[PDB]
């Protein structure tokens, strides 16, 4: 929620991947930017929720 | 007198000292110098401000300093040779050569 | 006892400033400020359009 | 005889409006406990201080 | 006040801490997460202009949080900060640790210790929603327990009312607490020892703290707000107290 | 070192008295020791024995 | 094109600042205690702690009269005693000539507690630790420090002549 | 110079780089700014006068005190010194060693004694003036600021005709006469 | 003697040299209390020897949660086996430092060489560890720790509070 | 917080003097005697239900 | 100008004045202090507070 603010682009993350530990381990980046991707894969790795 | 920084095209602090300005030297470092004018002695800043007027070293045609002892010497016209102290302010010696 | 003591060659910078009335007796604007004295062109151009 | 009071004449109505002044006093001197709320409103009314430090010093 | 009631935000001296002058003037926090109140108090909105922000700020409610009390009371210096870490003790609910959450930003963390399971479940709920949250559900008088979670806290801050409060802040500022840090605790004078009376647990508890090399700086009794109570503010010394 | 009293306390010491319970920085622990043997040579002119 | 009225730079001896004695460059009002009446301080209930002084220690030996049922006569409740560290520091500091009075103020009924203060100046710490909490009872014997502590309100203090002692700003005298 | 810490301050208690001893605590500066003297020996000038004054001052002291050789001599000097303006008293001769100042003898300077008169806006903006060339005493016009003006002289300074020092001064007054073209 | 010391990161344990001794008699001092707040100071007392980081986050709680129980973990017990030298279980046991005083009959009765040593000298190292963390570590911790006491945090509360997002 | 500008200054200042001046809007409040200078940073809120 | 003995005393100290005091060999933390009322204190100068 504070690493990607933007409204599709959150979402479409979320048509892709539904889990944490399924977005760290498969494809994410198409839809973002490869500095943005690989800091979510860090956040994919370890989190919050 | 012109405390020149000289490597550099710096000038720390230039003076005109309407006496007869005879020697001048740096004592400590490169900010305190002192310079010897018709009848006393000066010592001044890296600003070109006076510290202090120096009631004796009445002539001083050569002055030098030796750093290990924080001395100022002091001999002119008169025959007295006047050993100072720049680290205290005593006048540690006064010898009537 | 100021007035017998004036010693009538005084000098305050504000002699330049400050004026006198003819009469004698000294002047002060009503509205106090150092600029509004009177309006320039542009000022009054400006404000007419208003 | 000076016109004295009606209050002098009793010492326990002498006695109760003496504490009742006395205990006006003391909540002018400390700000002393009274209640709670079994009501509705948060904070305070009298206005907050910034530089105030109603707070005893532990010197040493 | 009411739904059309305005207010003036002024900084209080405590930074981090604002006041809201009004016909009344209350102590008010800017709000980490907007438009819920954590126990049903009431909150400001303020809007700033780039398109506009709307930031919120809550009131701090001085009868049920004995921090607020302590603040409108008047301490020398609070050592909670606005960008320090704070060890709450006792939190149960967000009662207080809401807005020590919200003093201390999203730069500092705030570290919630509690041991009922029952208002652990609410500490839980709330720290997902203010992120610089996390809770301990592991017992506050073992230290040990829960050494994972911790590390090198700047602040403590008490307010579990076990007789041996003394021993538990000792316990807890010695491994989690920085040096020169602040202690506070809300000293409780029925919790302690009730057949003694208030000054005695006052002048009692000072003195155990002071033999744990924990410095007094400032005691205010905070008597209108709450009768027979005391927070005590204080610096870890830890190396030559006097 | 411990010494003992006849008026009920046990004082603790130290060995000497200039010395501290620091661990010192590799210049520091040099410069200190510079200090130590410097002394040691230069005890005999009585104005180092003055003041020591 | 020069300026007027040069002068020589000197040394601006009011201003700068290289001097030693130019390098310097919240209101607090202690609330009363909360315990405390215009002059009761009603947290004054049995058990009591007195604190002692080397003059009330010396007079007692001299009047032959021991701490703590001499405590018991005066006072007439269940009162325990406490000597801060500072207190016997100096009181047992007077040396030779009054150890048989040190020997009895080392006791385990006298109760002890520690100190922090960088002296060992036993009225200035007596007094501090009054003003901070107004629960002590304090006994003293000479009139500098008994007059410092009649001073703040709500402090009961006690001294001793003749053959026992005597209770002062106590309501509970008998 | 480096704010030297406590084990080495008391090692170094006696060093001052700034105050030294025969630097007599700086009164030299301290009434050369206050009286906005230019050059740097003219206090000291003053200081063998001052402490002439002061020799003459112990060496009338050690005659005997009914002696009519000094019932004559340092009344004489006294009206000697009122007259210079350096001590405004009379009736005191340990004033004479006492009330004898620096201070006192550079108050009688011109531009300090312009601003006695307020003819100037501060007491160094009167050595603007004087060096500008436009304070006369007497008949001539004279621009060293270091004179020293007697108390008889006290009464003449005034402007200087013709000048624009004066103009200004008249103009406020609406006073011009510019017959003599002032 | 304190030769061994243990501290157990959030993310992985890790086992400490002991260099030098501070002096335990003046533990109470001025000196050698403010002497763990200099990293230029502490790390004369000590430096590190290994660091094995936890696998997942998964394998993090329950390694924190056993921890908690007072039990030694696998991942502590290969840790320890691997670094401690074999010494005598009968004379001069080799010292360990650990910061909880009831794992020590844990850890001697898988590890009977080894002795636990929690006293304020004990006590005072690990809470320098905490006091530089990161710069002891030079740089081999496996993440930021920031995240990881946060990860762990809400790992190990919402575990021991026993509820469910269903 | 941010700084006042000279702007909107038709509605704040009323309110600031309204506050400055509060200890005599209603005769039976009677607030501690402070003055309360208009500060150099503040806002303006409304408190809302 | 470091000359600084005294690092303080043990616990509360005994009520008589030792005469017999007994450091431990093998171990640096420890001693034994006995006064002349027959009574007998360990002492921890790590904490300096007695155990028993």
């Amino acid at each position: 929620a504070k690493i990607v603010t933007d409204s599709v682009a959150y979402a479409r993350i979320i048509l892709t991947m539904g889990i944490r530990s399924k977005a760290s381990e498969t494809d994410l980046s198409e839809i973002l930017p490869e500095e943005i991707e690989e800091r979510v894969k860090t956040a994919a790795e370890v989190s919050m929720g | 007198v012109a405390s020149m920084d000289w490597r550099k095209g710096q000038l720390r602090a230039e003076l005109f000292l309407n006496e007869t300005c005879h020697s001048a030297t740096y004592l400590q470092n490169e900010q305190y110098f002192a310079v010897a004018q018709k009848k006393y002695t000066f010592i001044y800043d890296h600003e070109g401000t006076e510290l202090h007027r120096l009631k004796q070293h009445i002539e001083a045609r050569h002055l030098d300093f030796l750093p290990y002892h924080y001395l100022l010497v002091t001999a002119g016209e008169t025959g007295w040779l006047k050993y100072h102290d720049v680290s205290t302010g005593q006048l540690v010696s006064e010898l009537r050569t | 006892e100021k007035a017998k003591e004036r010693n009538p060659d005084e000098y305050y910078h504000a002699m330049h400033s400050r004026k006198t009335d003819a009469k004698g007796l000294l002047i002060s604007s009503r509205h106090g400020d150092e600029e509004d004295e009177s309006l320039s062109m542009d000022q009054v151009k400006l404000l007419k359009t208003q | 005889t000076p016109k004295r009071n009606k209050d002098n004449r009793n010492s326990r109505v002498k006695k109760r409006k003496k504490y009742q002044k006395a205990q006006k006093k003391l909540k002018s001197v400390r700000a002393v406990y009274s209640g709670g709320q079994s009501g509705v409103y948060e904070g305070e009314k009298t206005g907050i201080k910034k530089g105030l430090t109603r707070s005893v010093k532990f010197k040493n | 006040a009411r739904g059309g009631a305005k207010v003036v935000i002024e900084p209080h001296r405590h930074a981090g801490v604002y006041i809201a002058r009004g016909k009344e003037d209350l102590l008010v926090t800017k709000n980490m997460a907007p438009g819920e109140s954590v126990y049903g108090e009431k909150r400001i909105s303020v809007e700033e202009p780039v398109p506009p922000t709307k930031v919120e700020y809550r009131v701090w409610n001085p009868f049920r949080s004995k921090l607020a009390a302590g603040i409108m009371g008047g301490l020398d210096e609070l050592f909670i900060a606005p960008g320090k870490k704070v060890l709450y003790l006792g939190a149960a609910s967000g009662t207080s640790v809401s807005h020590v959450s919200d003093v201390v930003g999203p730069e500092g963390v705030v570290y919630a210790v509690e041991f009922s399971h029952r208002p652990g479940r609410e500490l839980i709920s709330m720290a997902k929603k203010r992120p610089n949250i996390i809770p301990i559900i592991e017992d506050a008088r073992h230290p040990q327990k829960y050494r994972m979670l911790i590390g090198m806290v700047d602040c403590v801050f008490a307010d579990v009312a076990q007789p041996d409060q003394a021993r538990i802040i000792a316990l807890n500022s010695h491994m989690f607490l920085k040096d020169q840090g602040g202690v506070v605790i809300s000293i409780k004078a029925n919790c302690i020892d009730s057949t003694v009376d208030a000054e005695t647990v006052f002048a009692r508890e000072v003195q155990k703290l002071r033999e744990e090399r924990i410095k007094p700086l400032e005691q205010l009794t905070l008597e209108p707000y709450e009768r027979d109570h005391c927070i005590v503010v204080g610096r870890y010394m830890r190396s030559g107290l006097k | 070192i411990i010494s003992g009293s006849d008026d009920g306390n046990v004082r603790l010491w130290r060995s000497k008295a200039w010395e501290r319970s620091n661990v010192k920085t590799t210049r520091e622990k040099n410069k200190l020791e510079y200090d130590e043997k410097l002394k040691e040579r230069f005890r005999h002119m009585p104005e180092i024995k003055r003041i020591s | 094109t020069r300026k007027f009225g040069l002068v020589k730079r000197t040394l601006n001896t009011k201003k700068d600042q290289r001097l030693k004695k130019n390098q310097e460059n919240t209101r607090n009002i202690p609330q009363v205690s909360s315990a405390l009446f215009f002059q009761y301080n009603q947290a004054i209930k049995p058990p009591y702690q007195v604190l002692i002084d080397t003059n009330f220690i010396n007079f007692s030996i001299q009047k032959k009269v021991d701490i703590v049922r001499g405590m018991m006569d005066c006072l007439l409740a269940k009162c325990n005693p406490l000597i801060t560290d500072c207190v016997m520091a100096e009181l047992e500091k007077l040396g030779p000539k009054y150890r048989i009075a040190l020997k009895l103020a080392r006791d385990p009924r006298i109760k002890r507690l520690s100190c922090s203060h960088k002296g060992t100046y036993a009225d200035d710490c007596l007094v501090h630790r009054v003003l901070q909490h107004k629960c002590y009872i304090v006994a003293t014997n000479d009139a500098g420090l008994k007059q410092r502590i009649r001073k703040i309100p709500g402090i009961p203090l006690m001294s001793v002549g003749g053959h026992a002692y005597v209770i002062e700003k106590l309501p509970d005298v008998f | 110079v480096r704010k030297l810490k406590h084990h080495e301050q008391k090692l170094l208690k006696k060093v001052d780089f700034l105050e030294w001893k025969q630097d007599q605590g700086h009164r030299d500066t301290q009434v050369m700014r206050t009286y906005h003297i230019q050059n740097r020996e003219d206090y000291h000038k003053y200081n063998r006068i001052c402490g002439d004054i002061r020799r003459l001052a112990n060496k009338l002291s050690l005659l005997p005190p009914t002696d009519p050789f000094r019932r004559k001599h340092e009344q004489l000097l006294l009206d000697k010194l009122y007259a210079m303006g350096v001590l405004t008293t009379k009736s005191k001769i340990s004033d004479l060693e006492n009330k004898v100042t620096v201070s006192a003898i550079c108050r009688r300077r011109l531009p300090v004694i312009m601003h006695r008169l307020k003819m100037a806006e501060t007491i160094q903006d009167a050595v603007k003036f004087i060096e500008q060339g436009h304070v006369r005493v007497g008949p001539n016009l004279i621009n060293d600021p270091a004179y020293l003006v007697t108390r008889n002289m006290e009464d003449y300074v005034t402007w200087v005709d013709n000048s624009k020092i004066k103009k200004t001064l008249l103009r406020y007054r609406n006073q011009i006469d510019d017959f003599d073209f002032s | 003697p304190i030769e061994y010391l243990l501290f157990e990161e959030p993310t992985g344990y890790a086992v400490f040299k002991v260099k030098l001794q501070q002096d335990d008699i003046g533990s109470r001092l001025k000196e050698v209390q403010e002497q763990i707040n200099d990293f230029g100071a502490f790390t004369k007392l000590i430096e590190l020897v290994s660091f094995a980081p936890f696998k997942g986050a998964a394998e993090a709680l329950e390694n924190a949660n056993d921890i908690s129980e007072g039990l030694v973990s696998e991942s502590l017990k290969a840790i320890l086996d691997l670094n401690l030298p074999k010494a005598s279980s009968k004379k001069k046991n080799i010292t360990l430092a650990i910061s909880d005083k009831n794992l020590g009959p844990s850890i001697k009765e898988e590890f009977p060489y080894v002795d636990c040593i929690s006293n304020e000298l004990a006590q005072d190292l690990i809470r320098g560890v905490r006091l530089h963390g990161e710069k002891l570590f030079k740089g081999l911790q496996s993440g930021d720790l920031e995240r990881a006491q946060l990860g762990l945090g809400h790992a190990y509360s919402r575990a021991k509070v026993k509820f469910s997002v269903q | 917080l941010p700084k006042p500008d000279d702007n909107m200054r038709r509605e704040v200042q009323r309110d600031l003097l309204l506050i400055k001046h509060r200890a005599a809007l209603d005769p039976k409040r009677h607030y501690k005697k402070q003055r309360w200078e208009v500060p150099e940073r503040f806002a303006i809120g409304t408190i809302i239900e | 100008m470091f000359a600084k003995p005294f690092v303080g005393q043990l616990g509360y100290g005994h009520r008589d004045g030792v005469y017999a005091i007994a450091k431990n060999y093998g171990s640096l933390n420890k001693l034994a202090t006995g006064s002349a009322d027959g009574v007998i204190k360990y002492w921890n100068m790590s904490t300096r507070e007695e155990f028993v």
